[PDB]
DNA sequence: AAGCAGATATCAC
DNA sequence: GTGATATCTGCTTTGGGTGGGTGGGTGGGTTGAGGCAATA
């Protein structure tokens, strides 16, 4: 019982285990003059101080990290009758979009139980609300570009 | 001994049990009445009933089972012959109904005591014999001696006592006297285990009559005594390692998973006018929309008649794009059926479809005369696809290795699931290249399914639905879906057992004007049928006719096989181009628009 | 170090 | 004085590579690299 965290290079892994991924990330790094220099400038900090930049929000510890993660995890919350029509929406939208793009896109019947899990895990973090779907729906549509 | 055990006391206290103890006539005063009834010698007696009558004989049940319980078996015995005036005395057999102990848990404070634990059996040994009394016999004048056991030792003579002669006493070893002893190993249940610790194992020793009660698989709470032995340095010296090891002496299994009026219910079903949809609906509650893939899934699971002369097992291939309900399909068929296997055509497979000192049959004969379902057929290597040839051909599988030469026999169904090459169904493209399998083996399936994704915005809503009201379903509806699988199963059950459906001379001629009217379609204009398919229609028919406990094939059963024939053949046989007569596709692999076409390029390139 | 095979002196009747 | 029967003495054991690969792997020892036939 556990989860799945997959790196792979484009080439052609199997469709079959390809559409059991809730989440399939397409990561592509094409070249930009003000990206690249701010990518740089980035690494270059690391190597100078052997840290990250300063931001204006500090990062927190893993010690700290793992203290709200296992907090978190003790709840168990709940999807409501009445999201039921709004994530049926959502999903015939996300169905069309993929019939249209003639993409190789894995949008099938598994695709509406993976808004569920997402939903339940970012309420989780914060009985699902409205907001939590805008956010999955959100994550789950900026994955498939 | 160390044990505050009086034996007087202790009987008397359980004979004290028997006759006054209620449940909440006392219980076992029953429970030996229905012994006396039945002739089995076992009583079975719950510790919490002893532990509510009487504290103190519970707590020296517990701590000291292999003094009490034989007291409890006097007690048993002295009052059973009372009350009613038996190959053997009868033996006291207490348990607990929940395991008071965890496999991990297990101490020294508990050796020498009694204690229930749950766990899984992986394996079973073969029958121990254990010497009880041995038998010496004179090697000069012929006298013969008996010697009892003393906890694993035995006392040999020394001088014969009719000739005085020294050390001719020779231990006869088959005219002794031996007893049945087995091993088993417990496998700690998946649900107790700490997270990603492996599981631990104890080891069971059974005796007598409790040989061969559990099989590997079952599911047991077993009730016995925790028990510590030396360990031998080796086999030689009488060294003993420091640390012992331990097992569990059973005292009691306890597996943790027709009527008339069923046969009368049975039959009302039977009679009502809509029975073949009924049982349809039942088949898969969960799946949606598949009306004519249930119904020739059931009449599979009902199969033809054994006619004993013809393969009588009807095979199905459900072909379709990913993402569809197949697995769950062949999932549920799995369930219901009683001699079913559930396998997967790839090769790196756990279970495997093929037989290969112990001799190890597959999948297909484990099945045979039941279902095999297959999930992964497109991804069989072609020693796999020849032997999945041979059984449906022949319902044989030949084996000739290690010495070995014979022939398992295989008459066993085949539900098969198919994905298509590419990442979707191609419509440009038939079954055949849709699926790289050969004609020759898509020629013995006698129905073919195609299970097509939608771009209909309907269906997608209407799906949804369907799910959401599943992953919100009730309990009582759970339930209700249960029984009503349950009794589908005891429906199927029946069917096997007393139906034998025979053709009628009307159900004949409706079969040779279905084939002359099949073959008419493609004489018309090319061959739109061939014979083999009527064979399909006559099993098709009996199944149907079997739905209904019936033992007469009517006309009815051969429209309904028509009706469905034709429906998977117009799903599963249509060329892109143009039609759906053309069954070419399905006899030689290729298309003949697609034939027309190759020789017209070969005749040009000829040119 | 531990145990069986062989040799042999020794009590008992 | 003979029949046990108790005491004493010498052998070899173990698995192991100084005990061999000219004993044999049907007497029994994980890990890796290297030829085959069938394989794709
Ligand atoms: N017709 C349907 N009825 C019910 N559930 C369906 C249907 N079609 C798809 N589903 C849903 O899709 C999932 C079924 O996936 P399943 O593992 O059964 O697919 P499959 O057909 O074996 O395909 P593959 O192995 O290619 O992924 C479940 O969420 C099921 O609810
Ligand atoms: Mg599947
Ligand atoms: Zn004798």
């Amino acid at each position: 019982r556990c989860s799945i965290l997959a790196a792979a290079n484009p080439a052609q892994l199997p469709a079959a285990l390809l559409s059991r991924f809730d989440l399939l990330w397409l990561i592509q790094d094409r070249p930009d003059r003000d990206n690249d220099l701010r990518l740089a400038q980035h690494i270059t900090y690391v190597h100078q101080h052997s840290r990250q930049p300063p931001s204006q929000f500090e990062p927190l510890d893993m010690k700290l990290m793992r203290r709200y993660i296992a907090m978190c995890r003790e709840k168990q919350p709940m999807v409501p009758e009445s999201l039921a029509d709004y994530i049926t929406a959502a999903y015939v939208e996300m169905r069309r979009e993929a019939w249209a793009s003639k993409d190789a896109t894995y949008t099938s019947a598994r695709t509406l139980l993976a808004i569920l899990r997402l939903s339940t895990a970012l309420a989780r973090l914060r009985v699902v609300e409205k907001e939590d779907v805008n956010e999955a729906i959100r994550l789950m549509e900026m994955s498939k570009d | 001994w160390g044990t505050d055990v009086n034996v007087a006391a202790c009987k008397e206290n359980f004979q004290r049990f028997l006759q006054r103890f209620i449940d909440p006539e006392p219980l076992y005063m029953q429970r030996l009445g229905e012994i006396n009834v039945i002739g089995e010698p076992f009583l079975n007696v719950n510790c919490e009933h002893i532990k509510s009558f009487d504290k103190n004989l519970y707590r020296q049940l517990i701590s000291y089972p292999q003094e009490v319980i034989p007291t409890f078996d006097m007690a048993v015995n002295e009052i059973f012959f009372d009350r009613y005036p038996l190959e053997h005395q009868i033996q006291v057999r207490p348990f607990n109904a929940l395991k008071t102990k965890n496999m991990r848990n297990l101490n020294p404070e508990d050796i020498d005591q009694l204690i229930t634990i749950s766990g899984m059996v992986i394996r079973t040994s073969q029958l121990i014999p254990e010497m009880q009394e041995a038998f010496f016999q004179c090697q000069v004048c012929a006298h013969t001696t008996r010697v009892e056991m003393d906890r694993g030792r035995i006392a040999e003579p020394s001088v014969c006592g009719r000739c005085h002669t020294t050390h001719s006493m020779a231990l006869i070893h088959n005219r002794s006297l031996f007893s049945d002893k087995q091993m088993i190993k417990l496998q700690e249940s998946p649900e107790d285990m700490p997270a990603g610790q492996t599981p631990h194992t104890v080891i069971l020793f059974a005796h007598n009559d409790l040989v061969d009660k559990v099989q590997p698989g079952d599911r047991v709470n077993v009730t016995g005594i925790y028990r510590a032995v030396p360990i031998r340095v080796n086999p030689r010296v009488s060294n003993v390692k420091s640390v012992y090891k331990t097992h569990i002496d059973v005292i009691h299994y306890r597996k943790t998973d027709f009527s008339e009026k069923r046969v009368e219910l049975l039959k009302e079903l039977s009679r009502k006018p809509d029975i073949y949809e009924r049982l349809a609906s039942a088949l898969a509650p969960s799946i949606y929309e598949h009306e004519d893939i249930k119904k020739g899934i059931l009449l599979q699971l009902f199969g033809g008649t054994r006619k004993d002369f013809f393969r009588a097992e009807i095979n199905i291939l459900l072909c379709g794009d990913p993402g569809t309900s197949k697995s769950q399909l062949l999932q549920y068929v799995y369930n219901l059926v009683p001699r079913g296997q559930y396998t997967s055509g790839k090769g790196s497979s756990a279970v495997g479809l093929t037989a290969y000192l112990v001799l190890q049959t597959g999948a297909l004969v484990l099945s045979d005369n039941g279902i095999c379902c297959i999930d992964e057929f497109d991804k069989m290597n072609e020693s796999t696809r020849s032997v999945l040839h041979e059984v449906m051909e022949q319902q044989t599988l030949s084996i000739a290795k290690a010495g070995i030469i014979c022939q398992l026999n295989a008459r066993t169904s085949v539900l098969a699931a198919a994905n298509p090459i590419e990442s979707q169904w191609n419509p440009k493209k038939t079954t055949i290249e849709n699926i790289q399998l050969p004609h020759t083996l898509l020629s013995r399936f006698d129905l073919i399914f195609l299970l097509l994704d939608p771009q209909d915005e309907a269906y997608d809503r209407r799906l949804a639905h369907h799910l959401v009201a599943l992953y919100y379903q009730s309990e009582e509806q759970a339930e209700e879906e249960l029984l009503d699988m349950a009794v589908l199963k005891d429906y199927i059950a029946y069917a096997h057992s007393t139906i034998m459906p025979r053709l009628s001379e009307e159900a004949s001629q409706a079969l040779i004007e279905a084939y002359v009217d099949m073959r008419k379609i493609g004489s018309s204009r090319m061959v739109s049928a061939y014979p083999r398919q009527l064979e399909s229609l006559i099993r098709l028919a009996e199944a149907h006719a079997k739905v209904r406990l019936s033992n007469k094939v009517e006309a009815i059963d051969v429209e309904e096989a028509k009706r469905l024939h034709r429906e998977a053949l117009k799903q599963s046989a249509t060329d892109p181009r143009t039609g759906i007569v053309d069954i070419s596709i399905l006899t030689t692999g290729m298309s003949a628009t697609s034939r027309k076409r190759k020789e017209e390029l070969a005749e040009a390139l000829k040119k």
